[PDB]
């Protein structure tokens, strides 16, 4: 759950980089 | 690889808007582990720059 959230923040940062 | 703390000061650092800045620095405390704070890290240096 923590290595969830962790790979979901990743995913939340990725869009904002626009990658 | 850099601490948490380091990642933290850069976004505080960085020239991004107060509320990216803020948003950033809530997905910091959802990484967990130093491999994923290392993505953290890299992914971050694309948007600063």
């Amino acid at each position: 759950q923590d290595s969830r959230r962790s790979a979901d923040a990743l995913l939340r940062l990725q869009a904002m980089a626009g990658i | 690889g850099a601490s948490r703390s380091v990642i933290r000061s850069i976004i505080k650092s960085s020239r991004l808007e107060e509320d990216r800045k803020r948003y950033l620095m809530t997905l910091l405390d959802d990484i967990k582990g130093a491999n994923d704070l290392a993505k953290f890290h890299q992914m971050l240096m694309k948007i600063i720059m």
